[PDB]
RNA sequence: AAUGGGUAAUUAUAGCGAGCUAGAAAGC
RNA sequence: ACGGAAACGCUUUCUAGCUCGCUAUAAUUACCCA
């Protein structure tokens, strides 16, 4: 669960609790996660935030049901995302939606992840 | 006397338009040039302010003898149709531009439309270093159509200027079709057609038989 | 009416991919017949959560078996015996090339489409294509672009073409005056999904890349309207044929020479290099951007310290590749001709 | 922290203590910070300053939450917005807003930063 | 050479941020 | 046998006229990896 009063701090604590380069100490503390792959994660939600604004949840429930699968498939390919869908409770908090204002809050959580990822790195 | 006659039209978009819009609380990835929409149906709008604003400045290349440099320096054919502030007689002038609302939203479900706007990626490419600069700007979709009312006052001050003004109205509507009505415009984004140009009196008694023969002709 | 208009007809010599930023993954298509079928995957997961297979699908997606034949979602359908393939989406038929363990293409980029699903070419794409031609063939706009030197030679000046409202001055804005419209949308029978092929110097092979692009077929007539409102803009769109020839002549002399002449195509009309596909040296002021563009790549995939790689693809021959065997194209080599109304 | 006292006098003091182009002696002493990057944050706080005059505070919790995301994200993109939100303690003043009279104090504080940004250069 | 695959970067940038006119008039 | 009684600070009056959310901008580039 992520609520409207905690999700940004959850997102900061998830981006910090995330692995880094142990070796290659020339410019250290660089993540084993790249900006392109995390923007690939946010691309899945950017075309649902607009329709969370526009139209009803009973046409977006199908697209959230496939959003679970999109996060599963991105978790399976690279191990960098695989240790981000667990740190950030993404698959846990994706089952927690059930309306519009939690879909919007989840998309804002993804943006908070991207924001703290740009801010650290 | 007093009369009010009503220019109806149906605005058909082509490469549909982007009348730029509101929200600051948007996203980090999604639509960052939003379009203006109805607050209640979330359908796109053509506001009457942008219609009047393009129509003045496209009629003002044509109907100003001396160059404008300001409104209230227009040439008493546009001051009476669009108002000045600084003529004593031309302040409320004779034309009301209502906001156009999306009409064929049920027609645009028989065609395979997921949403009544579209998001279009647009990408400033840098010409040295070749680095890219993406953006997602929203626009109404192509075959969108709009109700268009435009109301005209005919008092006794419209002594014999009704026909002369309707020349100017149907000149401005055909001049918007050669230009773009808001948005990028030089990149697509504009092209508007006006169908079903039809003028009817809504108040008073005036003849609309001879009015609908410089509209449709 | 100072709006002198032009009509641009655009023929495609090479396949042209444009747009959209989206890409289907390697598990979001179906290759049953000679037709890559791209379904609406939300309805595909709707129909298949009803068949108890959603957990089996979640198992399929993280399942990296060898023989990529078994990792491309035909294997999920024919494995668990799914014969109802009635989903929204679209088919595009196969090239016959890019093979055999066929159908194992991986990621296609969707071509730019409007809301009806009918693809089109936007006029912002073709206006940027025109803008590089007009910048390169001007000895006023070549000279002092790469400026400020602060971050890492970071950017064009963007003011060699004077743009803005510019308080006090009259409003010039040359490229507001040139107004390129979008195209009437063509049908998605015209899309073929060419791959990508890097042809290199100093190692004269033709290494393929795992990139796939829903590109327009070669030889497709596309239309545009370009209206101009200013004297200077109308002069430029008159001169576009000569200026496109001049850009391409200074481009073959720069880049395409040192690559072998069978790999290149002829013109047949006025040359143009439209969007994705064709490399860095069509989206640039290429003579002022040599060292500062290869300076950006201290990576694992370096822009090799030379002026780059030739970008080919593979598509069927019609009417063309008069020069080389095994069907190489050039990805964005297109032509236009303008005529005024 | 900023109280209903010197919160505007903080903002002016943040702008004069903000880095400049010591280089570029063609209208010199200008900031690295471009005013569009700062008006894109005043746009957020301006819509919140308008809605706080009407709506409640519980009906602004998600909206206010997203503020931190943007002030993080805009800081991770440019280094100029980064020392804007560091010299002006914006991420710290964002954690302090808990009432509508404190939301409006932050929302007027950003207007003071924009006002003194235009007033100097 | 096979076979498995894509990977990285940018995610809007630079502006305008309201302007003018009226600023109370008659009466009791 | 209250310096008191009786007496609406009331009537009339559009926050209104003028004003394009607009300007520039190819969803692109690099070519590899196990």
């Amino acid at each position: 669960i992520l609520t409207d009063e905690n999700y940004v701090d959850i997102a900061e604590k998830a981006i910090l609790k995330l692995e880094r380069n142990t070796r290659n100490r020339k410019n250290p503390d660089a993540f084993f996660l790249t900006t392109s792959k995390l923007r690939n994660l946010l691309s899945l939600t950017s075309t649902l935030f607009d329709e969370s604004k526009v139209k009803e949840y009973d046409a977006l429930l199908d697209r959230i049901a496939y959003l679970r699968v999109q996060f599963v498939y991105q978790a399976g390919r690279e191990i960098a995302v695989k240790d981000l869908i667990e740190k950030a409770q993404i698959l846990e908090a994706l089952k927690e939606i059930k309306d519009r204002e939690t879909l919007q809050r989840f998309c804002r959580y993804m943006e908070a992840l991207v924001a703290y990822f740009k801010f650290y790195g | 006397t007093f009369a009010k006659i009503k220019f109806s039209a149906q605005i058909r978009l082509e490469t549909g338009l982007h009348i730029g819009g509101s929200d600051a609380f948007a996203a980090i990835g999604a639509i960052n040039s939003p379009v203006i929409k109805d607050p209640i149906t979330n359908l796109p709008i053509i506001p009457g302010s942008s219609l009047k604003g393009k129509m003045r400045t496209l009629l003002a290349k044509v109907y100003n003898e001396k160059v404008a440099e300001k409104p209230s320096d227009d040439s008493d054919i546009l001051s009476r149709l669009f108002g000045n502030s600084k003529d004593k007689r031309f302040k409320m002038g004779r034309l009301i531009f209502r906001d156009a609302f999306l009409s064929n939203a049920d027609e645009l479900d028989s065609l395979g439309v997921r949403s009544y706007t579209e998001v279009k990626f647009e990408n400033t490419i840098d010409r040295i270093t070749a680095e890219a600069n993406p953006r997602q700007i929203e626009r109404a979709i192509r075959n969108s159509t709009f109700d268009f009312e435009l109301i005209y006052e005919i008092t006794d001050e419209n002594e014999n200027q009704v026909e002369e003004d309707f020349k100017v109205i149907r000149d401005g509507l055909k001049l918007l079709e050669l230009d773009y009505l808001g948005g990028s415009g030089s990149r697509g984004y504009g092209k508007v057609a006006f169908e079903n140009l039809k003028a009817t009196t809504v108040f008073g008694n005036y003849d609309v038989k001879t009015l609908n023969e410089l509209l449709t002709a | 009416n100072d709006y002198r208009t032009f009509k641009l007809s655009l023929l495609t010599l090479a396949p042209i991919h444009i747009g959209n930023g989206e890409k289907y993954t390697s598990r979001e298509f179906i290759y049953e017949n000679k037709k890559f079928y791209f379904p609406d995957m939300g309805k595909f997961y709707n129909k298949m959560v009803e068949k108890r297979l959603a957990e089996k699908f979640e198992a399929f997606l993280i399942q990296t078996r060898p023989n990529a034949r078994n990792n491309r979602l035909i294997s999920f359908l024919n494995d668990n015996r799914i014969a109802e393939r009635s989903f929204g989406g679209y088919s595009i038929s196969e090239t016959g090339l890019e093979s055999n363990s066929a159908g194992a293409i991986n990621e296609v980029n969707k071509f730019i489409r409007d809301a009806f699903g009918n693809p089109y070419i936007p006029g912002s794409s073709l206006k940027g294509a025109i803008r590089t031609i007009l910048m390169n063939t001007t000895p006023k706009w070549n000279n002092e672009n790469a400026v400020n030197d602060f971050g890492r030679f970071p950017k064009e000046n963007k003011n060699l073409i004077p743009w803005g409202p510019k308080k006090g001055k009259e409003y010039d804005d040359l490229f507001n005056a040139i107004r390129v419209s979008d195209s009437k949308p063509f049908d998605n029978k015209s899309l073929i999904l060419v791959q990508k092929w890097d042809y290199s110097a100093k190692t004269n092979k033709a290494k393929p890349l795992p990139l796939y692009r829903e590109s327009i077929s070669p030889l497709t007539k596309i239309e545009f309207e370009i209206t101009t409102t200013t004297d200077e803009a109308g002069r430029l769109i008159e001169e576009l044929g000569k200026r496109a020839q001049a850009f391409y002549k200074d481009y073959k002399a720069f880049f395409l020479s040192e690559f072998p002449d069978d790999k290149i195509q002829a013109n047949l009309q006025y040359p143009i290099y439209l969007g994705a596909g064709s490399g860095a040296w069509t989206k640039t002021l290429f003579k002022q951007a040599d060292g500062i563009l290869q300076r950006r790549y201290s990576r694992m995939k370096t822009k090799m310290v030379k002026k780059g790689v030739l970008k080919l693809t593979k598509a069927p021959l019609k009417t063309s590749l008069v020069k080389n065997h095994e069907s190489f194209y050039e990805m964005g080599k297109a032509n236009f001709m303008i005529k005024e109304i």
